[PDB]
DNA sequence: GGTGGTGTGGTTGG
């Protein structure tokens, strides 16, 4: 932790996914 | 936000929201972009047509909120505003091009669980990040729809709301109004064929539109919620100021009157 | 209530 943006403390940090990030993914691929 | 959901806790620690003193209201949404600097829409804080025009006293920023009119005990913070900078060259007469402002706040806050920092995107992950197709995030505690009542209470959520929408190509955004389009704006929501909804509305604008870059795994703020025709109509697409077109005078006025 | 509607709280005390 020092430039930490971006990375959420409840998420990312914890390795736990939110909801919806999932389709924000799959729209890079399809 | 239309055809959303309730955002999760923590899902977005670096919303902020923009709240009028006197009369006590939400005014709009906004990002935090690192310990003393918030950006939002220009057109929250100036726009003459509709007698806006706050200056920093007026103005309370609430960071680290979920729910829309509770105040959070011990979970949101809010700061005083030290300094707002609208973009010199903001057009408000015609199409609001370059609908930016950036907050500095009176002090540092401190992150914590429900508040930290967005990043703002460089060159490249622009280039990677900004194409028609791949989505992005809105977030936002606006209208839920077009009000057609002039005012209600069932226009409004009681938490945050969060939509993913498609970014669109500028043809389709060009053809789908009569208003000047321009370099600093996209568009986005799905095609009336898609099938799926969403939009940004009345009440999300400064709010970020943001993007999770698949090779660092970090959420970059791309846009702001500017402007629309209605909101979720078919065949029209929200504008959303474009952040890295603007990113030099973001930088300019972080590095000059910067702590 | 206090810068909602119910808690041996909650995203947080009493
Ligand atoms: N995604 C959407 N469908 N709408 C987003 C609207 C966001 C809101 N923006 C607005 O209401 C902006 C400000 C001026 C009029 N306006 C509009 O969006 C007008 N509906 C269209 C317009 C656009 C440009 C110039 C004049 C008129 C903000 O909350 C302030
Ligand atoms: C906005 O309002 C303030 C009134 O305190 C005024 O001094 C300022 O010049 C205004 N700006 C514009 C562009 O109207
Ligand atoms: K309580
Ligand atoms: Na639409």
């Amino acid at each position: 932790g020092e430039a930490d943006c971006g990375l959420r403390p409840l998420f990312e940090k914890k390795s736990l996914e939110d909801k919806t990030e999932r389709e924000l993914l799959e729209s890079y691929i399809d | 936000i239309v055809e959303g959901s309730d955002a999760e806790i923590g899902m977005s620690p670096w919303q902020v929201m923009l709240f009028r003193k006197s009369p006590q209201e939400l005014l709009c949404g906004a990002s935090l972009i690192s310990d003393r600097w918030v950006l939002t829409a220009a057109h929250c804080l100036l726009y003459p047509p509709w007698d806006k025009n706050f200056t920093e006293n007026d103005l309370l920023v609430r960071i680290g909120k979920h729910s829309r009119t509770r105040y959070e005990r011990n979970i949101e913070k809010i700061s005083m505003l030290e300094k707002i900078y609208i973009h010199p060259r903001y057009n408000w007469r015609e199409n609001l091009d370059r609908d930016i402002a950036l907050m500095k706040l009176k002090k540092p806050v401190a992150f914590s669980d429900y508040i930290h920092p967005v990043c703002l995107p460089d060159r490249e992950t622009a280039a990677s990040l900004l194409q028609a197709g791949y989505k992005g995030r809105v977030t936002g505690w606006g209208n839920l729809k077009e009000t057609w009542t002039a005012n209600v209470g069932k226009g409004q959520p009681s938490v945050l709301q969060v939509v993913n929408l498609p970014i669109v190509e500028r043809p389709v955004c060009k053809d789908s109004t009569r208003i000047r389009i321009t370099d600093n704006m996209f568009c986005a929501g799905y095609k009336p064929d898609e099938g799926k909804r969403g939009d940004a509305c009345e009440g999300d604008s400064g709010g970020p539109f943001v993007m999770k870059s698949p090779f660092n795994n970090r959420w970059y703020q791309m846009g702001i919620v500017s402007w629309g025709e209605g909101c979720d109509r078919d065949g029209k697409y929200g504008f959303y100021t474009h952040v890295f077109r603007l990113k030099k005078w973001i930088q300019k006025v972080i590095d000059q009157f910067g702590e």
